[PDB]
C-alpha cells in the first residue's frame, strides 16, 4: 500500500484494461474457426459464394439460427509454414474437385490433381497439430464428373481399380480412397458430395460441426 | 528468356561475392576474446547483482 | 481537444447550482478529471478528482461533504452538482483531463473557465518570493518549496511547473522536474533538491509573462504554490 | 423393591438381552468401515497433495475436483473424531458430542451438494452452457460452501428445541426434525440421476455411427457408466431403502452399503487423480524437469 | 548458353569453399581451452505478466529497458511495464493473426504485422490520448515475418514472399527491396549501428544484406534445415542462427564461414528464438521441448536451463543493459527471469 | 422401519451404542447379583 497517486491510478487503469480484455474474450470465445485450405482449381470460390449468399486472409461471418460461423481463406503457399497459428480450428474445410481427374498440371509432369489432392490431404492427416482436428470433406462439380464418366472411363486415374464406369460406384470407389487416408481414431471424416447450385451445404456444415463440438465435449469430459 | 537472365543473375551474385577479404579465423577470434573478456564485467547476466542494485528484487 | 464549462452565474448563498464541462475531440472516457477553483485576487485551488471508470472519487477537505461530482461518458460530460454555496465559493472554476500511466502527461489541458459569484498533515507548498520584475533577454530563477520530501521510493519527484497567462487559461510547463512538456519552447528548465525547487528560464521572451505556480503531486489532497507573477 | 438401585432398572431385574439380534455382523462391518475409511484417506491426502503440487491444470474441473477431495477429507476427519462415544456421553448429553455430530453433518451436506456442483457442472460442458466460466465458479464455491450453512443452522436450532437428547442423532418413534437436511439430499441425488440419464441418452446417440461394432459400444457405455456411477452419488440409490422386518436382506444391507460408503472416496480419489491422463502428462514433465535440473 | 553458365557459377563456388578452407587456420573450440567455464546459472522468475488469452507470438523491449511489447492471436497488442506489472496500453488490432512486433527507439511507434499481408504502425503519443492507426504499409505478397525499427522514418520488413524491403513511413513506399532468397524469410536481425542486416530464410542459408547499398555481400550456409531466427552479436563481427535440426550456429562476417555449432544428443527439437546477453558470452536458445537453454558461447556446453512454461517458448528478450530476459511462449505467459547471488 | 442409505453411519451407531449399553447393563446386573 506504499504507492503513489499516480502508481494508484496507474493500477486502476490495469483493471479497467482487464475488464475490458475479459469482455473481449467472452465475446471472442462464442464464436467457431474455420479452415478453408483448398487447391486452386479445387472450386472453393463457389465454397465461399455459396455461404455468403484482397491479397490477405479473407474473413467470412455467417451466422445460423443459433451458432456464428467464422471461415478463413487463405488463398499460394509452396510449403505452408503458416499452419501451426490453424492449431485452434474446430474443423477444416478441406475441398477437392471430382471433375480433375482428366486435366494434368501445367508442369505436364506424369501427377494427377486428383493424386496432389490425395497427397495434401495425407499432408494434412499426418500433420503433428491436426491430429485432433477433424475434416469436413466437399466433392464439389457432380455435373462435370457424372458428365465426363461416361466419356473417360476411371483407368487413368486409380490403375488399381477395376470397376465398372458406373457414377454410384465410382464415386463411392473415390470417397473410399479419400477415407482410407486417415491413421488416428480421434478425428473422422465428414463426405459430402456438392455441386455447383446447392442450398443444403449450410445444414451440413452445421450438422458436422455439431457433431465435432459435441464429440469434443465428450472427449474432454472422458466419455467417448 | 527468364531462366538465362537469373542464371546469368546468380553468376554476378557468385562474382561479388567470391571477390571479397577475408580474415583469417585467429584474429577475429582473438578480437571476440577480447570484447568478450573486456566487457565481463558489466554483463548482469554473466555476473550476479546485488538485490540492492538490482531493480527487479 | 475541448472542454467548455457551463452552469455559472450570480447566486444567493445557500443555492443550488449543477456545472457542465462539455468535451470534444478526445478520448473523456479513458481521462481522469479535476475541477479546480481560481478566487479572483488568490491563487488557484484544487477541488475535485474522479477517476476514469468512476470507481475512485476524491474531494479537497473544506469542499467535503458539499459538493457531488459526477460523469457521464456516453454523452462525455462531467458534472458538478454545488449545494451549500458560502462567500468563498466566489471563484472562476476550471474543467482539467488527466491521464495516469507511466510516461504521460498529466495536467496537460486547462479549460476555459466558469464564473460563480456568490451574494497540519496537509503538505504546505511556499513560494517566499511573491513576485520579480524581469527584461527579455535574461535569465531567470524562481524557487519553490516544499514542507516534505517530495522524492518518492521509486525515483519519480512530483513537482509540477504550471503557467497561467493573464487573461488566458493556465498551461503545463514542467511535469515531474525531468521532462518537458508537448509544445513548450526548450528554453525552460527545472532543478531542484528533494525540498528546495528552481524553475529557470533561458532568453524570456515576450509570450513569457505570467504567474508560476509549483505543486506536489506527491499525496492527496492537492495543494498548490501560492504563485510568483512576472512583472514587465 | 427399590425403584433406581446402582443404575439398573427394576427383586428380579427387567434386561432387554433377551430382546437382541446378531451382533457379530455389526463389528464386522465395523471392521471393514474403519478399514474402507483408512485406506480412502490415504488415497485421497495423496490427491490433496497432488492437486496442489501441479499448478499447470487449473480449470474448474480440476476445481470441483479438489474441492470434492476436500470435503471427503474434512468428512473422514469428522467421522474418526464422532466414532469415539460411549455409552455414557451418548446419555448424559454432553456440548462437544453434538457439536461435532452438527459438524459432521454439515460435510455430510456439504458433500452431496459438491457432487451436485460436479452434476451441473458436467450437464452445463455436455449439453449447453449459460453463463461465462466465472460466474460458474462463483455459483458452484456457492452452492458448495455457502447454501449448507443455513440449512445446518435451522436444522441445529429446530433439533436443539425440539429433541434436546441424545447427541441429536437418536431416532426415537414419531422424530420429524431430521429431514430437514436428509430432505433436498433425497432430491438432489434424483437430480444428478436425471442429468446422469441425459448423459446415458447423449452418448449413446454418438455412439451409434461411431463404431460399427456393437459389442465396443455396449463395452464402452459399460465402462464409461461404472465410472460416472461413483462421481454422481447414484451409489446410495442403488440400494435405497430396506424394509428391516427381513434378516438376510438386512445383513445385505450392512455389508453393501457399508462397503459403498466406505471406499466411495476411494474410488473417486484413485480413478479421477491417478487414471486422468492430465495428472500423469503433468508428473512425468515435472520429473524430466527435475532430472534435466539434477544432472546440469 | 546454360551450360558454361552452370558450369562457372560451380566453379566460382568451388573457388569460394576453397577460400573457405584455406582461411580456415585454426578453430575456436581449440583456443578457448585456457578460458575458465562459467559454471552454474541460477535465475528465477521475477515477475509474470498474464493477460493475454491467447498464444502469444513475439514481443520487444525498449531502449530504455521499462516497456515490452506483447502480440497474440487473440487479436491484443499489449505494451507492458515489466517492474509493477502494469498495462501501460492494449491495441486492439484488425487481424487477430500477428507474427511480429517492434517498438521503436525513439518510443513513439508501434508496428506489427502478419497474415494480413499489411504492416501496421500505431503512434503512442497523441493529443486525443486514444492509440489509432498512424500508418498501414501494404506491398508485400507474402506472410510477414519480422519488421524491425531502423528509426522512426524508416523501418525494415521480412515478408513471406522471398523478400525484404526498406519502408519510408512517412510517404509509404518501399525504399529499396532485397531479393535474393529463394525460401520465406524468418528472422532479422539489425547491426547497432544500421549499416548492415542479416537475414534468414527456409533456403537454409543467412545472407548479409546492405541498407544503403541495397544488394547482398555475403552468404553463409551451413544449416540442414530452415532457419527460424537470428540474432546479430553486439560488437557488429559475428552472429547466430537457430535451425529446427535442434542446433544453433554461431557465424563470423570477416571470416566468411561459421565458427561454432550448438548442439546436444538429447536435444531433437526446433528452436524458435535465439538471442545474446550484454558482453556475449551467454547464448538464450528457446527450444521446443517447452524450456529454454543457457549455452556458453566460448565453451560449446549447456550451462544453465529455464524451465518455467507448459508450451514451447515461442519469443525471447534481453534488455539493453541486459538485467532480466523476458520469455514467452503458447501458454499465454511473459515470464521475466533474472539471476541473484 | 425408513433405514435410509445416507443415514447408515448413525444406525449402525445407535445399534452399537444399544449393544454396548446392553452388555454393560448386564454386566451391571451380575454386579449387583453378586452384592446380592
Amino acid at each position: 500500500c506504499t504507492l503513489s497517486a499516480e502508481d494508484k491510478a496507474a493500477v486502476e487503469r490495469s483493471k479497467m484494461i482487464d475488464r475490458n480484455l475479459r469482455e473481449d474474450g467472452e465475446k471472442a470465445a462464442k464464436d467457431v474457426k474455420l479452415l478453408l485450405l483448398g487447391a486452386g482449381e479445387s472450386g472453393k470460390s463457389t465454397i465461399v459464394k455459396q455461404m455468403k449468399i484482397t491479397t490477405g486472409i479473407v474473413e467470412t461471418h455467417f451466422t445460423f439460427k443459433n451458432l456464428h460461423f467464422r471461415l478463413f481463406d487463405v488463398g499460394r503457399d509452396e510449403r505452408r509454414k503458416w499452419i501451426h497459428c490453424f492449431e485452434d480450428v474446430t474443423a477444416i474445410i478441406f475441398c477437392v474437385a471430382l471433375s480433375g481427374y482428366d486435366q494434368v498440371l501445367h508442369e505436364d509432369e506424369t501427377t494427377n490433381r486428383m493424386q496432389e489432392s490425395l497427397n495434401l490431404f495425407k499432408s494434412i492427416c499426418n500433420n503433428k497439430f491436426f491430429i485432433d482436428t477433424s475434416i469436413i470433406l466437399f466433392l464439389n462439380k457432380k455435373d462435370l464428373f457424372g458428365e465426363k464418366i461416361k466419356k473417360s472411363p476411371l483407368t487413368i486415374c486409380f490403375p488399381e481399380y477395376t470397376g465398372p464406369n458406373t457414377y454410384e460406384d465410382a464415386a463411392a470407389y473415390i470417397q473410399a480412397q479419400f477415407e482410407s487416408k486417415n491413421r488416428s481414431p480421434n478425428k473422422e471424416i465428414y463426405c459430402h458430395m456438392t455441386c455447383s447450385t446447392d442450398t443444403n451445404n449450410i445444414q451440413v456444415v452445421f450438422d458436422a460441426v455439431t457433431d465435432i463440438i459435441i464429440a469434443n465435449n465428450l472427449r474432454g469430459c472422458g466419455l467417448y | 528468356t527468364a531462366s538465362i537472365a537469373q542464371a546469368r543473375k546468380l553468376v554476378e551474385q557468385l562474382k561479388m561475392e567470391a571477390n571479397i577479404d577475408r580474415i583469417k579465423v585467429s584474429k577475429a577470434a582473438a578480437d571476440l576474446m577480447a570484447y568478450c573478456e573486456a566487457h565481463a564485467k558489466e554483463d548482469p547476466l554473466l555476473t550476479p547483482v546485488p538485490a540492492s542494485e538490482n531493480p527487479f528484487r | 481537444v475541448q472542454l467548455v464549462e457551463s452552469g455559472g452565474g450570480l447566486v444567493q448563498p445557500g443555492g443550488s447550482r449543477k456545472l457542465s464541462c462539455s468535451a470534444s475531440g478526445f478520448a473523456f472516457s479513458s481521462f481522469g478529471m479535476h475541477w479546480v477553483r481560481q478566487a479572483p485576487e488568490k491563487g488557484l485551488e484544487w477541488v475535485a478528482y474522479i477517476s476514469s471508470g468512476s470507481g475512485t472519487i476524491y474531494y479537497a477537505d473544506t469542499v467535503k461533504g458539499r459538493f457531488t461530482i459526477s460523469r457521464d461518458d456516453p454523452k462525455n460530460t462531467l458534472f458538478l452538482q454545488m449545494t451549500s454555496l458560502r462567500s468563498e465559493d466566489t471563484a472562476m472554476y476550471y474543467c482539467v483531463r488527466s491521464i495516469y500511466y507511466y510516461g504521460s502527461s498529466p495536467f496537460d489541458f486547462w479549460g476555459q473557465g466558469t464564473t460563480l459569484t456568490v451574494s497540519s498533515a496537509d503538505i504546505v507548498m511556499t513560494q517566499a518570493t511573491s513576485s520579480v520584475p524581469v527584461t527579455p533577454g535574461e535569465s531567470v530563477s524562481i524557487s519553490c518549496r516544499s514542507s516534505k520530501s517530495l522524492l518518492h521510493s521509486n525515483g519519480n519527484t512530483y513537482l509540477y511547473w504550471f503557467l497561467q497567462r493573464p487573461g488566458q487559461s493556465p498551461q503545463l510547463l514542467i511535469y515531474r522536474m525531468s521532462n518537458l512538456a508537448s509544445g513548450v519552447p526548450d528554453r525552460f528548465s527545472g532543478s531542484g533538491s528533494g525540498t528546495a525547487f528552481t524553475l529557470t528560464i533561458s532568453r524570456l521572451e515576450a509570450e513569457d509573462v505570467g504567474v508560476y505556480y509549483c505543486m506536489q503531486h506527491l499525496e492527496y489532497p492537492l495543494t498548490f504554490g501560492a504563485g510568483t507573477k512576472l512583472e514587465l | 423393591c427399590p425403584e433406581y438401585f446402582n443404575g439398573v432398572k427394576y427383586c428380579e431385574p427387567i434386561l432387554d438381552d433377551k430382546q437382541r439380534k446378531y451382533d457379530l455382523h455389526y463389528r464386522i462391518a465395523l471392521v471393514v468401515n474403519y478399514l474402507g475409511h483408512c485406506v480412502s484417506v490415504a488415497a485421497l491426502v495423496a490427491a490433496f497433495l497432488l492437486f496442489l503440487a501441479l499448478r499447470s491444470i487449473r480449470c474448474l474441473r480440476n476445481v470441483i475436483h479438489w474441492n470434492l477431495i476436500t470435503t471427503f477429507i474434512l468428512r473422514n476427519v469428522m467421522w474418526f473424531l464422532l466414532q469415539l462415544v460411549d455409552h455414557e456421553v451418548h446419555e448424559s448429553n454432553e456440548v462437544w458430542c453434538r457439536c461435532i455430530t452438527t459438524i459432521f453433518n454439515y460435510f455430510v451436506v456439504t458433500n452431496f451438494f459438491w457432487m451436485f456442483v460436479e452434476g451441473c457442472y458436467l450437464h452445463t460442458a455436455i449439453v449447453m452452457t449459460y453463463s461465462t466460466e466465472r460466474l460458474r465458479k462463483c455459483l458452484f464455491l456457492f452452492i458448495g460452501w455457502c447454501i449448507p450453512f443455513p440449512i445446518i443452522v435451522a436444522w441445529a436450532i429446530g433439533k436443539l428445541y425440539y429433541e434436546n437428547e441424545q447427541c441429536w442423532f437418536g431416532k426415537e418413534p414419531g422424530d420429524l426434525v431430521d429431514y430437514i437436511y436428509q430432505g433436498p439430499i433425497i432430491l438432489v441425488l434424483l437430480i444428478n440421476f436425471v442429468f446422469l440419464f441425459n448423459i446415458v441418452r447423449i452418448l449413446m446417440t454418438k455412439l451409434r455411427a461411431s463404431t460399427t461394432s456393437e459389442t465396443i459400444q455396449y463395452r464402452k457405455a459399460v465402462k464409461a457408466t461404472l465410472v460416472l456411477l461413483p462421481l454422481l452419488g447414484i451409489t446410495y440409490m442403488l440400494f435405497f431403502v430396506n424394509p428391516g422386518e427381513d434378516d438376510l436382506s438386512q445383513i445385505m444391507f450392512i455389508y453393501f452399503n457399508s462397503f459403498l460408503q466406505s471406499f466411495q472416496g476411494f474410488f473417486v480419489s484413485v480413478f479421477y487423480c491417478f487414471f486422468n491422463g492430465e495428472v500423469r502428462s503433468a508428473v512425468r514433465k515435472r520429473w524430466h524437469r527435475w532430472q534435466d535440473h539434477h544432472s546440469l | 548458353e546454360l551450360d558454361q553458365l552452370r558450369q562457372e557459377a560451380e566453379q566460382l563456388k568451388n573457388q569460394i569453399r576453397d577460400a573457405r578452407k584455406a582461411c580456415a587456420d585454426a578453430t575456436l573450440s581449440q583456443i578457448t581451452n585456457n578460458i575458465d567455464p562459467v559454471g552454474r546459472i541460477q535465475m528465477r522468475t521475477r515477475r509474470t505478466l498474464r493477460g493475454h488469452l491467447a498464444k502469444i507470438y513475439a514481443m520487444h523491449w525498449g531502449t530504455d529497458s521499462r516497456l515490452l511489447v506483447s502480440a497474440s492471436q487473440d487479436g491484443k497488442l499489449i505494451i507492458w511495464d515489466s517492474y509493477t506489472t502494469n498495462k501501460v496500453h492494449a491495441i486492439p488490432l484488425r487481424s487477430s493473426w500477428v507474427m511480429t512486433c517492434a517498438y521503436a527507439p525513439s518510443g513513439n511507434y508501434v508496428a506489427c504485422g502478419g497474415l494480413d499481408n499489411i504492416c501496421s504502425i500505431y503512434n503512442l503519443k497523441t493529443r486525443e490520448g486514444n492509440v489509432r492507426v498512424s500508418r498501414e504499409l501494404a506491398g508485400h505478397t507474402g506472410y510477414l515475418s519480422c519488421c524491425r525499427f531502423l528509426d522512426d522514418n524508416q523501418i525494415v520488413t521480412s515478408s513471406g514472399d522471398t523478400t525484404c524491403a526498406l519502408w519510408d513511413i512517412e510517404t509509404g513506399q518501399q525504399t529499396t527491396t532485397f531479393t535474393g532468397h529463394t525460401g520465406d524469410v524468418m528472422s532479422l536481425s539489425l547491426a547497432p549501428d544500421t549499416r548492415l542486416f542479416v537475414s534468414g530464410a527456409c533456403d537454409a542459408s543467412a545472407k548479409l544484406w546492405d541498407v544503403r547499398e541495397g544488394m547482398c555481400r555475403q552468404t553463409f550456409t551451413g544449416h540442414e534445415s530452415d532457419i527460424n531466427a537470428i540474432c546479430f552479436f553486439p560488437n557488429g563481427n559475428a552472429f547466430a542462427t537457430g535451425s529446427d535440426d535442434a542446433t544453433c550456429r554461431l557465424f563470423d562476417l570477416r571470416a566468411d564461414q561459421e565458427l561454432m555449432t550448438y548442439s546436444h544428443d538429447n536435444i531433437i527439437c526446433g528452436i524458435t528464438s535465439v538471442s545474446f546477453s550484454k558482453s556475449g558470452r551467454l547464448l538464450l536458445a528457446g527450444y521446443d521441448d517447452f524450456n529454454c537453454n543457457v549455452w556458453d558461447a566460448l565453451k560449446a556446453d549447456r550451462a544453465g536451463v529455464l524451465a518455467g512454461h507448459d508450451n514451447r517458448v515461442s519469443c525471447l528478450g534481453v534488455t539493453d543493459d541486459g538485467m532480466a530476459v523476458a520469455t514467452g511462449s503458447w501458454d499465454s505467459f511473459l515470464k521475466i527471469w533474472n539471476g541473484s547471488s | 422401519n425408513p433405514s435410509l442409505s445416507i443415514d447408515l453411519t448413525f444406525h449402525l451407531l445407535r445399534t452399537l451404542l444399544e449393544l454396548a449399553r446392553t452388555q454393560s447393563q448386564r454386566e451391571r446386573a451380575e454386579q449387583n447379583r453378586i452384592i446380592f
